């Protein structure tokens, strides 16, 4: 990870995701929403850095397109929840830090 | 919430 945050490729993802729990960014550059993210998502891997039960990660779509396709994401920033290998949650709510960090709190209990 | 650009 880069100060907590993984970049994720097709090449890595299925071994990243098997165990434990994941939060991940399924974004593109372009997108003003997606870069209004940014920042918070990295403040949000950096709180998480040290942790070994949760992981925060991203995917760029212009680089993996496939890989984001074949995760049904249809559009920029997509966050998703990944337990074990599976996808098990889209958080489609606010994103400020405080909320995401509410939200992981939620998904590790 | 939950703005997106479409892929």
């Amino acid at each position: 990870s880069h100060m907590g945050l993984y970049e994720l490729s097709a090449s890595n993802f299925e071994l990243h995701v098997a165990q434990g729990d994941h939060f991940i960014k399924f974004f593109a550059p372009w997108c003003g929403h997606a870069k209004a993210l940014a920042p918070t998502w990295e403040q949000l891997a950096l709180g998480l850095e040290h942790s070994e039960t949760v992981k925060i990660g991203k995917v760029d779509c212009t680089q993996h397109y496939e890989l984001c396709s074949g995760n049904q994401v249809r559009g920029y920033p997509t966050l998703l929840w990944f337990r074990d290998g599976k996808k098990v949650d889209q958080y489609k709510g606010k994103r400020d830090l405080e909320s995401l960090r509410e939200y992981v709190e939620s998904q590790l209990q | 919430h939950g703005e997106v650009c479409p892929a």
